[PDB]
């Protein structure tokens, strides 16, 4: 014989103060029974499981299911009650690569490590918690009992401690043959090159060689999966990649579920469908869970539903990278807080597509909105490519620069090129760093009466122009943008606006361009006819000429 | 050479933070110095039974091209028991603060003489990811005192004291205050005296060491230099009525901070509803007024006090063309320090880069006058600060910090 290196094992500890399990074995058929014995000496002729003495004090339950349409019946060791006790581990596969962070391959082979699986030991000192017992027939004699030697399937520990065993083994072979890459998936291994074909199946003879070095067969008769893979939703070909078949029903009244799902398939498709909505859909979902329930379509559903039905009526692919080139991301205003984007390096060739919506929030703006998509595709290109991608933006520099400039907190948006396609995202007013020579003054005020929730809202000017408006149904806060309100409809182009309101004026002072308050868009409305507005705070209650006055006029 | 026996605080568990997205240029920094960490020993690869994680990364130190590895252990600190073992601590010099000079000497690489406890290495483990998730994360825990951890510095100390006694004894009226990775050594001779004794100072710990890859810097500092903001009010012979206005709101926010604080005469001039650029004539009585409340401004804030027990924190308002206000409190409206920039570095079209240089400057400040780093209040969006602080940082520590969603009125009051 040849030595073989062994595989290391991993330690395992149960979490702290548990101990093993202690389960019942359910009572089973004199059928089944037979079933698992014969199933258990194969499995401790390969040496998978051992028997154990009777001082071992642990128990996990073992079942027989009839695989289905045959006489062959498969046994099952439910090790759920052991994986609550059992330490968490280290999960690599928690991120997944995406398609389009991977490069152009000529060959993808696929090489079956299933029995490898069963190479690996499981720590000697774990071995006793994955007891377990087969029934005796009539329960006359001792059940049968056994400990797993190799990591069990349904273990919680077995994908990590299989995929980093697998890991250390690959690790030379990769290392030193930069010119594959290898990707260990369930049992499989895949492993790309652009070598020519003898060469790349001379670099998989010597992987299998390699992989003997600790014992570990794989099958002559080669895998019969070949490209395309299905994978993770998507489908990979050696030079381009796409998500597996977009289909949405036909359907006459729609679910909460079916509409759950239906959004589900949209955000798939997404990543390289371009300009896939679901604002509108999703709409429908706002705070109900009854899973049953029947919703009706809006219209503006239908229309979103039936312009992704367009988008989705024949295939679309994405190519690989190329990390020699530069990638390029545009973005689209697609209006209701929903944004789009493509990220390419060559023209009209994109590497996938995306999309971003609007945060939950009671005020917002578009050059916000815009800045917000740039984070999230700047942090999504370092995960998939590690660079940030150059951008291609649908606003104005100058209008970028008057932004940033103003703006009362810190922002900054990386290396970017304006793109002239509207809709164009701009600065819709701009209120005055000082006051306007020649322009009225109005002093507004407001108040409400907390129990009754009457109150009044308006101003008086230098001119003498004054209002007052007897509200019903109010607050402070709403009296406050009343009188700020009135005093935009009643001036001129140019105008003064004196307020005591703290809440107003944070609100302002966010620069808003819609908002779920109805009076602030109604006052975003009139700030966008005017020409100049300085707007200026000063404390209540203090003695102040013109806002006393009309403090006076809104809390009679 | 024998480790010292570390344990978590009671009923907590080791800090298991996702690594966050790095650039290709990070990613392959890090994999040389790890390398080479692992084969210095000062690293080893861990398994999948060790489910623990803290973030890394990589920086430039100021002047330098050559990488440094970051490990934020932030949540590590935090769980981490406390060292009153052999000091209940190490009390703050105040007069460090009072030097003509500070420098600051990166001297981590010290730290990993000293081999970490065997049981504890586990809850140091970090990834270095690989792009795209093509390739399993390298996985490693330390196998001696990590640079950043704030246990470093506590066990190293009595190796540290002993390094340094020459350097003292020879030199007694240097002030050497020690903070995490860094040493502050701080003189009141002339600068290039001052740069000399720096370098002997490298010496001891150059041959201590018989290389450090950062030893040979120096941060220099001036703390007897460093400016404070206090309220002033505007000297004017016109005053508009806007002007009264602002000066009014300013003097009722001030009125929080300093008791005898009036506006009664000054609202007076206001009398009516006037246009905001007309111009008011001051009275006699509301001169007076205004002068009483120059003469209070002029004074301390009462009642003003170090807690050491209190967290410090800090605000910063973006106040434009490059400027920057900042307090630094632990009680509201009882500053302990207040200050301005606008030397902003690098960064006249940056704003996020800006700030960040702004915070690590606060945070030195910090360090040097206290001994602790600061809460900071950003004003920022999350998203936006996350996505691109690390690309500026360069400090060995990380402050905490949270997020000003809503523009504060007060930000006008520190112009
Ligand atoms: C992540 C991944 C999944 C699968 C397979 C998963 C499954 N099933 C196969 C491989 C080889 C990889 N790894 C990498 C790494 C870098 N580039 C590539 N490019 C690449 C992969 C497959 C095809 C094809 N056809 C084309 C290019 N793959
Ligand atoms: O999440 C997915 N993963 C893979 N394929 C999909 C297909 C349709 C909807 C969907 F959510 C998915
Ligand atoms: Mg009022």
């Amino acid at each position: 014989m040849v030595p073989i290196s062994p595989i290391e094992t991993v330690p395992v500890k149960l979490k702290p103060g548990m101990d093993g399990p202690k389960v019942k074995q359910w009572p089973l058929t004199e059928e089944k029974i037979k079933a698992l014995v014969e199933i258990c000496t194969e499995m401790e002729k390969e040496g998978k499981i051992s028997k154990i003495g009777p001082e071992n004090p642990y128990n996990t339950p073992v079942f027989a299911i009839k695989k289905k349409d045959s006489t062959k019946w498969r046994k099952l060791v439910d090790f759920r009650e052991l994986n609550k006790r059992t330490q968490d581990f280290w999960e690599v596969q928690l991120g997944i690569p995406h398609p389009a962070g991977l490069k152009k391959k000529k060959s993808v082979t696929v090489l079956d490590v299933g029995d490898a699986y069963f190479s690996v030991p499981l720590d000697e000192d774990f071995r006793k918690y994955t007891a377990f017992t087969i029934p005796s027939i009539n329960n006359e004699t001792p059940g049968i009992r056994y400990q797993y030697n190799v990591l069990p399937q349904g273990w919680k520990g077995s994908p990590a401690i299989f995929q980093s065993s697998m890991t250390k083994i690959l690790e030379p072979f990769a290392a030193q043959n930069p010119d594959i890459v290898i990707y260990q998936y369930m049992d499989d291994l895949y492993v790309g090159s652009d070598l020519e074909i003898g060469q790349h199946r001379t670099k998989i003879e010597e992987l299998r060689q390699h992989l003997l070095r600790w014992g570990l067969t794989t099958p002559d008769k080669k895998h019969q999966k070949e490209p395309p893979f299905l994978w993770m939703g998507y489908e990979l070909h050696p030079d381009k990649w796409t998500v597996q078949p977009i289909v949405l029903p036909e359907k006459d009244s729609w679910t909460v579920n079916d509409i759950q799902k239906l959004v589900g398939k949209l955000n798939w498709a997404s990543q390289i469908y371009p300009g896939i909505k679901v604002r509108q859909l999703s709409k429908l979902l706002r705070g109900t869970k009854a899973l049953t329930e029947v919703i009706p379509l809006t219209e503006e559903a239908e229309l979103e539903l039936a312009e992704n039905r367009e988008i989705l009526k024949e295939p679309v692919h994405g190519v690989y990278y190329d990390p020699s080139k530069d990638l390029i991301a545009e973005i689209q205003k697609q209006g209701q807080g929903q944004w789009t984007y493509q990220i390419y390096q060559e023209p009209f060739k994109n590497l996938k597509t995306g999309k971003y919506a609007r945060m939950r929030g009671a005020h917002t703006n578009d050059v916000k909105q815009l800045t917000e998509a740039v984070q999230k595709i700047t942090t999504e290109s370092i995960v998939i490519w590690g660079k940030t991608p150059k951008f291609k933006l649908p606003i104005q520099k100058e209008t970028w620069e008057t932004w940033w400039t103003e703006y009362w907190q810190a922002t900054w948006i990386p290396e970017w090129e304006f793109v002239n396609t509207p809709p164009l995202v701009k600065l819709w007013y701009q209120l005055e760093k000082e006051p306007i020579v020649g322009a009225e003054t109005f002093y507004v005020d407001g108040a409400a009466n907390r129990e009754t929730k009457l109150g009044k809202a308006g101003y008086v000017t230098n001119k003498g122009r004054q209002k007052v408006v007897p509200l019903t149904n109010t607050t402070n806060q709403k009296t406050e943008l009343q009188a700020i309100y009135l005093a935009l409809q009643d001036s001129g182009l140019e105008v003064n606006i004196v307020t005591d309101s703290q809440y107003a004026l944070g609100i302002i002072q966010a620069q808003p361009d819609k908002s779920e308050s109805e009076l602030v868009n109604q006052i975003i409305e009139q700030l966008i006819k005017k020409e100049k507005v300085y707007l200026a705070w000063v404390p209540a209650h203090k003695g102040i000429g013109g806002n006393e006055q009309v403090d006076k006029l809104v809390s009679a | 050479i024998e480790t010292v026996p570390v344990k978590l605080k009671p009923g907590m568990d080791g800090p298991k933070v996702k690594q966050w997205p790095l650039t290709e240029e990070k990613i392959k920094a890090l994999v040389e110095i790890c390398t080479e960490m692992e084969k210095e020993g000062k690293i080893s690869k861990i398994g999948p039974e060790n489910p623990y994680n803290t973030p890394v990364f990589a920086i430039k130190k100021k002047d330098s091209t050559k990488w440094r590895k970051l490990v934020d252990f932030r949540e590590l600190n935090k769980r981490t028991q406390d060292f009153w073992e052999v000091q209940l601590g190490i009390p703050h010099p105040a007069g460090l603060k009072k030097k003509k000079s500070v420098t600051v000497l990166d001297v981590g690489d010290a730290y990993f003489s000293v081999p970490l406890d065997e049981d504890f290495r586990k809850y140091t483990a970090f990834t270095i990811p690989s792009i795209n998730n093509e390739t399993p994360g390298i996985r490693y825990q330390y196998n001696v005192l990590p640079q950043g951890w704030k246990g470093s510095p506590a066990i190293f100390q009595s190796s540290m004291t002993k390094i340094l006694e020459p350097f003292k004894k020879q030199n007694p009226d240097i002030v050497i205050y020690q903070y995490m990775d860094d040493l502050y050594v701080g003189s009141d001779l002339e600068i290039g005296q001052h740069r000399t004794k720096i370098e002997e100072l490298r010496q001891h710990l150059l041959r201590w060491g018989l290389e450090p890859p950062f030893l040979w810097m120096g941060y220099e500092l001036h703390p007897d230099k460093w400016t404070v903001q206090p309220i002033v009010l505007p000297e004017k012979d016109s005053w508009t009525v806007n002007d009264i206005q602002k000066l009014v709101g300013k003097l009722n926010w001030a009125s929080q901070i300093y008791p005898g604080i009036k506006v009664r005469q000054l609202s007076k001039l206001l009398r009516g509803t006037k246009a905001l650029t007309e111009v008011i004539p001051l009275t006699e009585e509301a001169e007076l007024e205004l002068a009483e409340n120059r003469e209070i401004l002029k004074e301390p804030v009462h009642g003003v006090y170090y807690d050491p027990s209190k967290d410090l924190i800090a605000e910063i308002q973006k106040q434009g063309q490059g400027q920057w206000t900042y307090q630094i409190y632990q009680e509201p409206f009882k500053n302990l320090k207040t200050g301005k920039y606008a030397r902003m570095r690098g960064a006249h079209t940056n704003d996020v880069k800006q700030l960040t240089e702004a915070v690590q400057k606060i945070t030195t400040e910090s360090i040097v006058i206290w001994g602790k780093t600061p809460k900071f209040k950003l004003p920022i969006q999350k998203e936006t600060w996350e996505t691109w602080w690390t690309e500026y940082w360069q400090a060995t520590w990380i402050p905490e910090w949270e997020f000003v969603n809503t523009p504060p009125l007060v930000k006008l009051w520190y112009q």
